Order: C-alpha cells, then structure tokens, then sequence
C-alpha cells in the first residue's frame, strides 16, 4: 500500500493502525473491506450528489469553488456512478434530478447488441415513427433493453 | 403429363367462383 | 439430488444460452464445409464420393452428424435466449390493453385477428404477468372494472375468484404451513399457462425459421442434397448481406406488377402472332419436321415467355425472314415494337427499380444522421440554440438528455422499491403507471428555464 | 522490379501502365465509383456464385439428360456427371451467355419436365442476369451519386 | 424525380401550415403545437 504513491505518511500510519493486529499480525482484508468500504461508498455517493447538486444549481459562487476543488478527489471516484434527468415536476419547472446507476447496468449497457438494437430504434423511429407517440414507443425501447438487460446479467 | 393440365387444374378451382 | 441436478441444467442452460450466436456461425462454417465436400460427387443411378484419397467419406457423415446435433443445440439455446423476451413483449401488451382499454371486458375482439383470441385463455390463469416486474395488474383492472361491470364478473373471467374468496377468508385465524414435496411438483406448475407459452412460441416466425433448418438438416441424413438449403442462411440469418438483399425487397410489390404487366403485353403480343402470322413459327430442325409452332394458344404463349424474353434481341431473331408479302412491314413493326416494349423498357424498369432503392436507403440513413445531428431526441430544440456557449449541442445531449440516462432512470425506478421513493420519484412513477409521459421535457430545459 | 524484370522479358513493361490508375489523380473520378462499395461487389459475386451453386445441385439431381454438349453427334461430353464440372459449366457458360442457361442446353421438350425446366430456366434468368447484374451495375451508379 | 415530387410534398406539410404559411418552429413552442394548430385552428376540414 505504499508503493503506490497514493498514501502518504499520515494515511499510511492511519491505515496500518485500523488493522485488526489480532495477536498473529494477520488481516482478514476480506472482512476489513466489507466492513470499511460498503458503508463509505453509500455515504460517499450521498455527499458526492449532494455536492453536484449543489454546483449545478449554485454556479458561480467562488467559496463553493473553493471548496469544490478539495472535493474533487471524491467527486470523480463517483463520476461514472450518478445520473441526471431533467423531468416535468412542478408546474412549469424543468427539474433536475439525480440517482445512481449500478456498474451492472453500465456493463450491459456497451454490449454489441444492445447498441444495435438502439442504433435500429433511432433509425425506424427518425424514418417512420410519429411525434405524438415518439415517447410511448421509446418507453416500449427502454423496457425491451432494460428486460435483455437483466436477462444478459442473471446469465 | 403436366405442361397441359396444370393450367386445367389451376383453373378447376375457380368453379367455386363461377357458381356464386 | 434434485438441487444438485437443477443447479447443473441450469448452468447449462445458461451456456446454451451465452453460445446462442457462436453456435449460429459455428452451424454456418459446417453447412460450408459440407457444400464444399459435396462438390465431388458423381454418377454410376448410384451418387458415388470417389474423388480423394480416403478420409472424405466418412467425414461428410460425422459433419452431417455435428451438424444435426449443433442445430439441435441452437433451437434449445434459442428457448433460453429469445423467447422470453417475446413472451414479456405479449405479456406487456396484452396486460396494457387489460388495463386501458378493456378487451376482454368491454371491446371482445373480433376474428380477424388470431392473437387476441389466443390471448384469452392466459388472463385468467394464476401466473399471468410471470415477465412483467409486477404482479399488480388484475388489481388495477379489477379496480378500475370493479363496479361499473360485475364485481364477480370480472373475477370469474380474471382468475383468482376462488383463490381471492379463500384469501379473504383465510385472513382470519385459519392458515397452515404449505408443505414441499419432491418429485410431485408436476402438479405445482401451471398447465394453462405453459400451453399458451408454447402456442406463442410456436407462432413466433424466427422459431418456425430454426424448425426448418433443423427439419432440412434432418433430411440431409436421408440425403446428402438438402444440406444446400442450408446455404439459405447466409441471406435469411445474418445481417452481412442485408445491404444488398434490400434493394431487392424494398419494392417487392413493384417487381412482381412488373412481371406481371410484361406477362401481359407478351399475351397480347402473342394473341396478335396467333391470329396473324402463321407461316413464320417454323422452328423445323433437318427440313420438313414442322414443330414449336403457333398452331395452341397455349404454346405460343410459352414459347414467347421462354425464348423471346431471353433472346436479347427481341424475337424477329428466333423466327423466318420477314420476307413475304403483305406482311413485310407489319411483322417488322411487330418485331421492332416487341424488342422495344419488352427487352428495352420493360428490363429497364425492373433494372431501375434496384437502382432507385439504394437510393432511398442511402436517403433513409443521410436523414437519420441529420435529425440526430441537428435536434434532440427528447426535448429538440435545435443545432443552433444550444450551439452558442462552446461545444453546447454536445454537452447537452451527452449529459442532460441523455437516452443512456433516461433509461437508466426508468430501470432505477422500476428495481429499486415501491415505499422507498422520494417525491420526485413517487412523482414519475405515478405518472408512468398511468402512461401519460408530461414528465418528458416537451419544448423547454434547464437552459432555457433559467440565465 | 518490374522495370528490371523488363529487361529479362520486353514484356513486364505492359505492367507499367497500371501506373495510370494507381500513381496519378487523372482517373480517380471514375475508379472510384468502383472502389467506393468494393465490399458490396464482392459481396454479390459470393452471392451470384451461392446461387449458381444451388441452381447447379438442383440440375445435377434433377436434370440428367439434358447437358449433352456434343459435337459431331454420338460423343457425349461436358455433361453434368459431375458436380464440380457442372458448377464450372454453369459459372462459365451460364452467367456469360446473355440469355440465362436454357440456351445452352437442349430444348425441354421431354415429357415430366418440359414445364420444370422452362420454369428453372426463366428463374435462373431473372434471378442471375437479370436482377443480380441489375445490381452490379446499380452499385456502380449510387457510387457517382 | 416522382420520389423527390412526394417527398418535397410530404416535407411542406410537416414544415408549413397550408394556409396561414407560418412555420413549424413558431408553433413548436407549446408542447405539440403545430399539430394542435393544424388539427384544430386551421383544418382543411374545418374550412370545407
Ligand atoms: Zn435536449
Ligand atoms: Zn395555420
């Protein structure tokens, strides 16, 4: 953990003393990951879209800058992790809103076929496809691809 | 024998046609 | 015993099911190698392979034998690939259809259609949506149906009358322990609802495609011939060829009227050298042996279909010399008119109907390319709007509108939970339970709704 | 090389002149309306050749009596007692021959096959030089589009 | 040249209205706006 480069002294010493040392200076690195780790990365995620939130809808405010800067170390552990949507809520209000999307879903996503069967979509629907049910049938799309999806993944 | 009597039998069926 | 074999023909399922295409090619480069081999064959009233040095022989027999069993594999891997995808997609319909517009309560289907009447016996088995990630659909209809028609009458119809009325009352101080007994779970599994599964599956048009390939590689073994239209696939499978096998089925209706109206202008053709040349079909071989004359209709007709079509020089050059008198200019402007209306503009048209739909494709795919360049999917506004804070359109469609992001919303809310949602999630949900799609930013953004 | 080679035979000089199509820009407007597709051209001679392959098993189980191409009567020959001689028969005679096969091979006029065979004729015709040239020389049109 | 007569038709009736001659992107302010215009306001139907 210290040929890495990533750890200084401080964090270096604070890891070798959060070590379990039970009498046989052993870890079961299994347990202390799932112990140390599990809980983090949901808090983690939490402040990580907390803070985006923040940025996306309070720009240009220097001591949010500031503070921006020294949460960027793990804001961008969390980048390919969150999503946003701008939805219809409230009346007459383009809402932005967030949530996570799993490393499974993100996987599935990339696969050959599933890109051509979005590549056939958009082409049968740019070419013949209405406009008053162009949402109708790309729901019909998404519920297809994410039904393969899960299909793929629990294979 | 079929160059002759396909038409024949192709055309044997529309007699179900003729009667209507 | 049981949990050991079900966790291994799972597991095998789950191969045949990753190895669907691999298999697929694989069948492909066998039905290659067996056209290949059978390319040394010959004739003694007996087929006879005697063209090697051994070592041909019996490897057609053990590729036609792997052949067979590969075919076997991709129709059961299909099962485990494709078909729940269209059994969720008939699913999805026919539960929607419930829902909104009342089928099978207030709009019975008529007889024109076979898959609304083979839908019926499916809404009122017990697992009905056993792929649609939700179970509370007869709910919604039963509560939507429930006193404007028979509060009975739909139940009776949708299933779960008896199991709701033994519900209702076991909710009370009267329910046991349900036991598990293995090798009796026959019982257990639903009949109907597998009976409308295999109708389904039976209909689906590329499971009836692997039928007969596995069908005509069953023949091969009773004869090693119809291992050719294995080759078939090429353009019936993959999608290698689809380039150009389009510009033929891009019209297809207008090719068929074409050879149709040439039939008819050869008939008319014929009917006019019927009744007034008769002295000219004298295709005599050696002298004085008359035959393929015009004396039958029928015969003239065929013998313009089949020789003066494909002469390529009309058909003044597969008759006598127009020589005689009275009719030395009237079957020149015969000939001259057959050779112009026929070889020349009537194999123009079909030739230019081939040209035409690469064209249109080539059309089809440049106005595709340009509504994905110049507007947005969801909101499309437009190429210029956007194109103002620099690389704006971009940045817009890759991370604000993103259909990557949309449908990874949609499977969020639909795998996270029901009780768990915030207010805007609650908030989309309802909406999309109810299938109204107003939360979809119609005409405005973030950038337009703010400085 | 070639130049060099030229001088062991004053024949390697006609090499050169594919020099004209390869080296200067002066004949790129029309070559390219060749090279523009090539994998589509290519693609439709396999399937010319798949197709002639299936119309040439069709004949070899179905049409016996039929490719008797002999000369001076009495000595049979170029027939389809083969499968391979067959298929070059009809690669090579077949696709060249401007009016399908039925004009290189006898008149159809046996009985049991006289309306089989005008049918497989026509087919192969309409089916190889009719709308399988069609589109070689369609893919050779869309290309200067 | 048919093709481009039927799709030069079909591209004035999606971009234009046959009698007032507006535009699309005018009335693609409002949510389905131009359909709305063409199917309510100004119908050739309507008209007749
Ligand atoms: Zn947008
Ligand atoms: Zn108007």
């Amino acid at each position: 953990m210290e040929s890495h480069k990533h750890y200084t002294q401080s964090e270096t010493e604070f890891l070798l003393s959060c070590a379990e040392t039970d009498e046989n200076e052993t870890l079961d690195y299994e347990e202390f990951v799932k112990r140390f780790h599990e809980p983090a990365k949901d808090i983690g995620f939490n402040v990580a879209v907390l803070l985006t939130n923040l940025s996306e809808h309070m720009p240009n405010d220097t001591r949010l800058q500031t503070f921006l800067e020294l949460a960027e170390s793990v804001l961008n552990y969390f980048q390919p992790f969150l999503g946003r949507i701008e939805i219809m809520g409230s009346a007459k209000r383009i809402e932005r809103v967030y949530f996570e999307i799993s490393e499974s879903s993100r996987t599935q996503w990339e696969k050959p076929q599933v890109k051509e069967s979005k590549r056939q979509f958009i082409f049968d629907v740019v070419n013949e496809g209405g406009e008053k049910e162009k949402m109708e049938l790309f729901v019909n799309f998404c519920e297809d691809t994410i039904f393969e999806m899960q299909l793929a993944a629990q294979i | 024998m079929t160059v002759k009597d396909m038409v024949l039998a192709f055309f044997s069926s529309y007699w179900s046609v003729f009667v209507t | 015993f049981w949990k050991k074999i079900i966790a291994y023909q799972q597991k095998l399922l789950n191969y045949f099911a990753r190895n669907f295409y691999n298999m697929r090619m694989l069948a492909l480069f066998v039905a290659f190698a067996i056209n290949f081999i059978l390319l040394f064959y010959k004739v003694s009233v007996h087929y006879v392979l005697e063209e090697s040095s051994g070592y041909m022989e019996p490897t057609l027999r053990i590729l036609a034998i792997l052949h067979t069993i590969i075919s076997f594999f991709c129709i059961i891997g299909y099962y485990c690939l494709k078909v729940p995808l269209v059994i969720f997609k008939r699913e999805k319909e026919v539960a929607r259809k419930l829902e909104f517009d009342g089928l099978y309560i207030t709009e019975q289907p008529s007889e024109d259609d076979i898959k609304g009447q083979w839908d019926r016996l499916v809404i009122n088995t017990q697992s009905f949506p056993n792929n649609y990630w939700d179970k509370f659909v007869k709910r919604k209809v039963m509560d939507k149906y429930g006193e404007f028609y028979g509060r009975d009458r739909i139940s009776e119809l949708l299933g779960m009358d008896k199991a709701a009325l033994d519900f209702s009352d076991a909710r009370e101080k009267k329910k046991p322990k349900k036991d598990s007994s293995l090798s009796a779970v026959l019982n257990s599994i639903d009949v109907k609802y597998q009976m409308w599964k295999l109708g389904v599956v039976f209909t689906d048009n590329s499971f009836l495609y692997l039928a007969w390939y596995m069908t005509m590689s069953v023949l091969g073994h009773y004869n090693n011939f119809f291992f050719a239209a294995h080759l078939l696939d090429i353009a019936m499978g993959f999608k290698t060829l689809r380039t150009i096998l389009s510009s033929v089925t891009h019209n297809g209706k207008q090719l068929v009227l074409t050879v149709g109206l040439l039939a008819v202008v050869v008939y008319l053709y014929t009917v006019v050298a019927f009744n007034f040349f008769r002295k000219f079909y004298n295709k005599s071989e050696d002298g004085d042996t008359p035959d393929m004359k015009c004396d039958d209709m029928l015969t003239c007709y065929m013998f313009h279909m089949y020789v003066g079509v494909r002469a390529g020089g009309g058909i003044g050059d597969e008759i006598e010399d127009p020589a005689g008198d009275e009719y030395e200019i009237y079957r020149i402007i015969f000939d001259i008119t057959f050779f112009f209306f026929v070889i020349v503009i009537l194999l123009a048209i079909i030739q230019g109907l081939i040209i035409d739909a690469f064209g249109e494709l080539r059309d089809q795919q440049e106005q595709v390319k340009e509504d994905m360049e110049t507007k947005c999917f969801i909101c499309g506004i437009g190429n210029d709007y956007f194109d103002t804070v620099p690389h704006g359109f971009e940045t817009h469609t890759l991370q604000e509108h993103n259909l990557a992001n949309y449908l990874f919303f949609l499977m969020y809310l639909i795998n996270k939970d029901e009780t768990e949602h915030t207010g805007q999630e609650s908030y989309v949900w309802k909406m999309y339970q109810e299938r109204c799609w107003e939360f979809f930013p119609a005409g405005d953004c973030f950038r337009k709704q703010y400085e």
